């Protein structure tokens, strides 16, 4: 019983699976010396 | 008078105070860092000064620049002193970081860690010896020793 | 005369380059502004992307501009991530440089440089 | 009442370090610090182990309260039943334990 | 009764009224929780203390443990939350509607 | 992006949104390059701006030609449904 509220519901999908809509990077300062990009994943 | 007398022991205090505890930020760049290390051997032994060693830099009162401060690291150096707390001193090592030394003509080398941060203790040598940095540890001490903040305070 | 090519066969491959380095570049400049908590606006910093591209445009061998395309590119990637500070991007701006004399007045005041 | 008077002492003690450290150096005319971490720009990783082990020191620490009374019970009459309930409740513990260390919950953060 | 009672008692009303009308993500609702858990322990330690029931000291530590356990599984939900949406946010809490 | 009116609307409203072109010279047959005299990385942040404010990506290839906004709400409604 569609009205002007309710008129923007779409149907669920049919698996009624949500669709899902990356790693840390890391900047070491030289603060030897060395100054180390570093991509870390934990 | 009362003043004058009672400014200048609270000031000799806190003047020994501040002398007899130099926590120190070792920047490791380059040989004379390498020196400074063997200073901090048990030969020469830093430590028994008040003089900790490898102290982290936002704690640090004094910092060493031991080495060649290339156009590369000048910015980060320039931060690392901005970051460290009043008050702050620097001790130059080395002929590098006094005016270039050998690298004085090179492309990519800054002339001297003086136009990057204010400089007041310069130590000679290439490396200096690790009792020639001892005594200029020493004569900062004594630079610290002849300072008038609450002299000057009360003065003005 | 005939030598081997970079990238582009001709000058219409390097122009497309050229366009697409433009392209990156002024995409980025509003995240490169925002990123370093620069002083200048976004478009003067375009303007000054703009300065050196027409700066840079009276040179029409294919393999000089295809080489200037790849700097362009190395330049643009080093300020994709955080790998310069903000004195290297500051640096293009000749801020604290005094202006030179340009007229034939001022350099005859001046010294004896022509 | 001497308990709260120690811990109402102790707490101005603190109060009393925390302005010699935080409002007395201000008489001093330094500078003041424009200052214009690894962490560019990315959002933090939701490390889930940590989390894990987290909730785990939880549900550890409240059967660590159920253990908690043995010292009074010791006292009482029925020792069998309280024997058996003390070994059946450690005997849960390295259950739990077990179970934990088997469903990969012991990995990456060991 | 005693005041100390009635404080109690509106005490878990202020709890029930900030639990009901959020604005904020499910941590402001757990921690609501926790303000209920909070204010019947002590009324339930009050009365069991005054009235010399002896044996129903086993009533508060039993009253916290196994709905503590419950509070735990509320957490996970959250970071279940926190693994699909990025925000725990309770607006994002709009796709069963449909 | 419902009827040619509304877009070739919006697509006259971003280009006198741009501040170097002259909206008393600007009509809607001009050209970006001889009769607007606009440089071609002018043209680039035209596109660009299209590319923006409509959202979508337009290819290098078929940007080059696009000298005119004719051509352009043409180029974006064939490459629609419209
Ligand atoms: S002054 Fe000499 S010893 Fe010291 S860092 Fe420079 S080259 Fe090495």
């Amino acid at each position: 019983y569609p009205t002007k509220e309710t008129a923007h519901w779409k149907p669920p999908p049919w698996n009624d699976v949500d669709p899902p809509k990356s790693n840390l990077t890391l900047n070491f300062g030289p603060q030897g010396v060395l100054r180390l990009v570093m991509e870390l994943s934990g | 008078s009362r003043g004058e007398y009672v400014v200048a022991k609270l000031d000799d205090l806190i003047n020994w105070a501040r002398r007899s505890s130099l926590w120190p930020m070792t920047f490791g760049l380059a040989c004379c860092a390498v020196e400074m290390m063997h200073m901090a051997a048990p030969r020469y032994d830093m430590d028994r000064f008040g003089v900790v060693f490898r102290a982290s830099p936002r704690q640090s009162d004094v910092m060493i620049v031991a080495g060649t401060l290339t156009n590369k690291m000048a910015p980060a150096l320039r931060k690392v002193y901005d970051q460290m707390p009043e008050p702050r001193y620097v001790v130059s090592m080395g002929s590098c970081a006094n005016g270039g030394g050998y690298y004085h003509y090179s492309y990519s080398v800054v002339r001297g860690c003086d136009r990057i941060v204010p400089v007041d203790i310069y130590v000679p040598g290439c490396p200096p010896t690790a009792e020639a940095l001892l005594y200029g540890i020493l004569q900062l001490q004594k630079k610290i020793k002849r300072e008038k903040r609450l002299r000057i305070w009360y003065r003005r | 005369t005939s030598v081997k090519p970079i990238f582009s066969r001709d000058m219409n491959e390097a122009k497309r380059r050229v366009r697409e380095l433009y392209r990156a570049w002024y995409r980025e400049v509003p995240n490169t502004v925002h990123l370093f908590q620069l002083d200048i606006s976004v478009k003067q910093g375009r303007d000054k992307v703009r300065e050196m591209f027409k700066k840079n445009a009276h040179v029409t061998d294919p393999r000089v501009v295809d080489l200037l395309v790849i700097k362009g590119k190395m330049e643009l990637e080093e300020t994709i991530n955080v790998w310069k500070q903000r004195t290297h991007v500051m640096r293009f701006f000749h801020e604290t440089e005094a202006p030179r004399p340009k007229d034939f007045l001022s350099k005859f005041y001046v010294g004896h440089d022509p | 009442m001497n308990l709260m008077i120690t811990l109402l002492t102790n707490f101005t003690l603190a109060t009393l370090l925390v302005t010699i450290a935080f409002w007395l150096p201000q008489l001093n005319v330094y500078s003041e610090k424009t200052s214009p971490d690894p962490m560019g720009s990315a959002r933090l990783p939701f490390s889930m182990k940590f989390f894990l082990v987290a909730i785990t020191f939880l549900l550890f620490d409240l059967e660590i309260a159920l253990l908690l009374p043995l010292p009074w019970a010791s006292q009482t009459t029925n020792l069998n039943t309280m024997l058996t309930m003390a070994l059946l409740l450690i005997f849960l513990l390295a259950v739990s334990l077990a179970y934990e260390w088997t469903q990969k919950g012991l990995e990456w953060t060991e | 009764m005693s005041l100390v009672y009635m404080n109690i008692m509106m005490a878990f009303t202020v709890s029930l009224t900030g639990l009901l009308m959020y604005r904020s993500h499910l941590m402001s609702s757990l921690l609501c929780l926790e303000g209920m858990m909070l204010s019947l322990f002590i009324l339930a330690t009050l009365m069991i203390l005054n009235s010399h029931f002896t044996l129903a000291s086993m009533m508060p530590i039993i009253l916290l443990v196994f709905a503590a356990c419950e509070a735990a599984l509320g957490l996970s939900l959250l970071v279940m939350v926190s693994n699909t949406y990025g925000t725990d946010y309770v607006q994002n809490l709009n796709l069963l509607q449909c | 992006p419902l009827t040619l009116e509304g877009i070739k609307d919006r697509v006259l409203y971003v280009l006198k949104l741009y501040d170097k072109i002259d909206p008393e010279k600007l009509s809607v047959n001009s050209h970006f390059m001889k009769d607007l005299g606009l440089d071609s990385l002018d043209q680039v942040e035209i596109i660009m701006a299209m590319e923006d404010e409509f959202g979508f990506e337009i290819p290098d290839i078929d940007a080059e030609k696009l000298m005119c906004p004719q051509e352009i709400v043409d180029y974006i409604a064939d490459k629609k449904d419209v």
